[PDB]
């Protein structure tokens, strides 16, 4: 509402809640009042590769405009320039992984003098330094002690939340699933793959569950397409920095190092 | 769940962790290839297509098993089919005689748990068997087991229940052995000194066993060092006072046995606060045994399960009102009491989930002279042979009970259910009609309420 | 449009908005009820406080299930009553 800015830009690890964030907000817009008249939301996180003609479709689509097939790529990103400069648009990026230039793929860089904005969300802050975002970031922070505990419950089903749940009762496994919550670091990807693989856990199981899960996390469900979807991070790093990032795994945890 | 994941372990199935296998068992019971049943979620089991449908898949494998339990079979199978299986399994049967040697080469898995009239094993039974990785003989009826130098790869060695007296020395060379159970060994005698040489040990068990660490000449376990868990039977003050100070030794022992014990007229919890890991104890013909004291004074160790049996002078067990070391009990078990006249403590039990009274007739009743319940979480009540019982408690809410069952009990009077309760736990009500004549009843028409809706005659 | 859609035996966890289908909120009538053999696939799917077991046959049912399988004459066999027989 009140950045100088026009570009805004939005980073934080894997599965903080970026792309929750962008849906909570473009739900929201329809809710208030803004001079805005197209609020456009764009997937660039298809791929590093930067598929212009679905995103070129998308932004068609979302201006009521013919989609002209055999059309060049740089006719329509001129196009859309042209389109788009005529009104005061609201373009919500995803997962963004590469520096793209925007007038190629039909955007018009937001300046001062129009009302247009542009959010774009993506794990790393170079990208976002790189799309001359430096002004108006914001680090996208992992969720709070007790927000993580009630994203934690509402995981669980209607027995094995019975148990957890309660208080005035006391019991050593409420202990053991905040333990369990606990280790998820309150990322909320995290909070909910390790609650839906022990959203089915019996009263006396808890306490081995959370003491293994203190220590490792490759014998709890669901857990391996989490390593897979966090896992380009690793993989966009060079050798050095992927040895030097595997270096700083031996350190004992919850321990700050030099 | 425990046994089938102690195998599992042994197997190699699972890296050395337990967890592993409870998730192993979570993920069938979540894709209903197996169904978990029983007062206690404890238990698995299998649906009957189900099981057929994996006897269908081993012999579609090309890794064939010799699966004969619980088929009544009077003599064990033919020498020539045990050739090429890797798992056999004669559970159940009623063996009496196992003569044969037979060839397998291949097998790394025997059982023959529940077999009550074998007996009788040929010596050399297991020169072949040197990949054999869980042996089992649980519940068998075999005094003496035949030398086993051929057992390399041996993992788990299970001899609970049975009549074995004296252990073949054989044992300690067996450099790969993890797990060694000999519980309720009735007739075992046999000193362990020379288990020293099992470094490679991590569990063993002597829970109830007739014979254990007698005096301290036998307190050598320190040689053990790979060891996590074990359970033997204490005899002696004496020892407990060897005993009573921080080393993993005593901190080790996740229950306790206590026979013939001399000296110890009294015992405290504060006593016991030293073994970090005890859940369970049992107490069996401690014939100068007085008092308990189950002190405030709270324990980082648990107590679980609780069975007294055979005692001619116990009389009572002094429990601190507001809080104290039982409040984590899950099962009680009380029987053959007959001087014991206090069992009050019991309303105080807010995890309780099993009861097991049986003849002690020195019980008045179970609970004699906050908005709650006074058993919140109980599941199963058995009564047996109580003959000068009166009642079991005042009037309380159980709305939580899964079964209740009562069999010899001519002088019991009433019970606390009654129809003011919400049941939808309740499964199913066993006793006697005569008890049913002799009930009192909070109202009339629970003459025919409590019978028509869950009472199941014997 | 208030809904309902009915799934059959869903194997892995699938993505609703993927394939067209809005997820239900409490805000809206619609309903989605989905089968599945395993309780893992229900719990990803957000149906956790709203899962049913189907357990198996009663005694008497499914007796009843195994006579109306039978042909006319075997059936005349092991129906009647009164009469006893192995
Ligand atoms: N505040 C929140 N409350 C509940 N769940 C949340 C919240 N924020 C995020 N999530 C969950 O996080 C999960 C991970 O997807 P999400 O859209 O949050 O990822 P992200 O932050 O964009 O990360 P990346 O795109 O790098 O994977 C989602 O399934 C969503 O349910």
């Amino acid at each position: 509402e009140k950045g100088d800015s026009n570009i805004i830009g939005v980073w934080g690890q894997g599965g903080v809640g970026k792309t929750t964030l962008l849906h909570v907000f473009n739900n929201d817009l329809e809710k208030k009042a803004h001079d805005y008249q197209v609020v456009i939301f764009i997937e660039v996180s298809n791929s590093e590769a930067l598929n212009t003609v679905e995103i070129q479709q998308t932004i068609s689509e979302r201006l009521n405009l013919p989609w002209n097939d055999a059309e060049p790529i740089a006719k329509r990103a001129r196009f859309l320039i042209k389109a788009l400069g005529r009104k005061r648009f609201v373009i919500l990026l995803d997962d963004v992984r590469k520096k793209f230039c925007l007038e190629d793929v039909g955007i018009p860089t937001p300046d001062i003098n129009s009302q247009s904005k542009l959010i774009l969300t993506s794990r790393y802050r170079e990208v976002c330094f790189q799309m001359n975002a430096q002004r108006s970031l914001i680090e996208m922070q992992i969720l709070g002690n007790d927000a993580s505990w009630e994203l934690f419950l509402s995981k669980l089903s209607t027995e094995t939340s019975a148990a957890v749940e309660p208080l005035g009762s006391q019991s050593a496994t409420r202990e053991h699933a905040m333990k369990i919550a606990q280790s998820c670091g309150g990322l909320p990807l995290a909070l909910n793959v390790i609650g839906t693989a022990v959203a089915g856990l019996e009263e006396g199981e808890w306490q081995s569950a959370a003491d293994a899960i203190a220590t490792n996390m490759d014998n709890i469900d669901g857990v391996d397409e989490m390593f897979g979807r966090l896992k380009y991070s690793f993989d966009r790093l060079t050798p050095t920095q992927q040895q030097c990032f595997l270096y700083c795994t031996l350190f004992p945890e919850y321990g700050s190092i030099s | 769940k425990e046994q089938l994941i102690g195998y599992w372990l042994a197997e190699g199935l699972l890296l050395n962790d337990s967890e592993k296998g409870y998730q192993i068992i979570r993920s069938l019971v979540s894709a209903c290839l197996l169904q978990v049943s029983g007062s206690m979620s404890s238990k698995v089991k299998m649906h009957h297509v189900i099981r057929q449908l994996g006897l269908w898949l081993v012999n579609k494998s090309d890794t064939k098993f010799l699966v004969q339990p619980g088929m009544a079979l009077d003599n064990a199978p033919s020498a020539e089919e045990w050739n090429e299986a890797t798992r056999i399994s004669i559970m159940s049967n009623n063996i009496t005689e196992l003569s044969f040697s037979p060839k397998c080469k291949n097998v790394t898995t025997l059982l023959m748990q529940n077999n009550p009239n074998l007996n009788k094993m040929s010596y050399g039974f297991f020169r072949t068997m040197s990949s054999l990785k869980v042996l089992d003989l649980s519940h068998t009826a075999i005094t003496s087991l035949p030398e086993c130098d051929a057992l390399v790869a041996l993992e788990h060695l299970n001899l609970s229940h049975t009549h074995i007296m004296r252990l073949p020395e054989r044992l300690w060379l067996l450099k790969e052995l993890r797990h060694l159970d000999l519980s309720v060994t009735v007739a075992f005698e046999d000193t362990m000194n020379n288990c020293s040489k099992l470094h490679k040990l991590k569990v063993l068990n002597l829970f109830r066993s007739h014979y254990g660490i007698r005096d301290v000449d036998n307190l050598n376990l320190d040689s053990l060092k790979e060891l996590l868990f074990l359970g033997i039977t204490i005899y002696a003050e004496d020892v407990l006072k060897k005993l009573n100070m921080p080393r993993p030794l005593a901190k080790s022992t996740h229950r306790l046995n206590l026979k013939y014990c001399a000296e110890m007229q009294s015992i405290k919890i504060s006593d016991l606060s030293h073994m970090e890991h005890l859940e369970e104890l049992y107490v069996e013909s401690c014939y100068d045994l007085n008092t308990v004291v189950a002190d405030a004074e709270l324990t980082t160790s648990q107590l679980q399960f609780l069975t007294l049996s055979v005692l001619p002078s116990l009389e009572s067990v002094l429990v601190a009102p507001m809080s104290h070391n039982f409040q984590y009990i899950r099962k009680l078990i009380i029987s053959h009491c007959p001087k014991l006249s206090n069992i009050t403590w019991v309303r105080r039990l807010q995890l309780l989930e099993r009861l097991v009274i049986s003849h002690c007739d020195g019980v008045l009743e179970i609970v004699e002279d906050t908005g709650q319940s006074d058993f919140p979480k109980l599941r199963l009540i058995v009564l047996t042979g109580l003959k000068k019982l009166r009642s079991i408690c005042k009037a309380r809410e159980f709305p939580c009970l899964e079964t209740l069952r009562v069999e010899d009990c001519p002088n019991l009077r009433s019970i606390p259910l009654s129809c003011t309760h919400n049941y939808w736990k309740l499964k199913q009500i066993c006793g006697s009609v005569e008890w049913w004549e002799k009930l009192q009843w909070e109202n009339r028409k629970e003459v025919a309420c409590l019978d028509s809706k869950y009472f199941i005659p014997i």
